[PDB]
DNA sequence: ACGGGCT
DNA sequence: AGCCCGT
């Protein structure tokens, strides 16, 4: 997730 | 063939 | 017939 | 530690 907590996705 | 981790 | 991307 | 797709 994110950064941080990427995406989703990519 | 959507590319969201592989994209074929 | 398919696995990616930083805070 | 943190998710999830379509031709
Ligand atoms: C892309 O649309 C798509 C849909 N289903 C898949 C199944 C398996 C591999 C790749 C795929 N790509
Ligand atoms: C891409 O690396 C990847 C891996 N697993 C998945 C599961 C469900 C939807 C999309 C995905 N993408
Ligand atoms: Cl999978
Ligand atoms: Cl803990
Ligand atoms: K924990
Ligand atoms: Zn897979
Ligand atoms: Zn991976
Ligand atoms: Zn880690
Ligand atoms: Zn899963
Ligand atoms: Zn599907």
């Amino acid at each position: 997730t994110x950064p941080g907590v990427t995406x989703p996705g990519v | 063939x959507a590319x969201v981790x592989a994209x074929v």
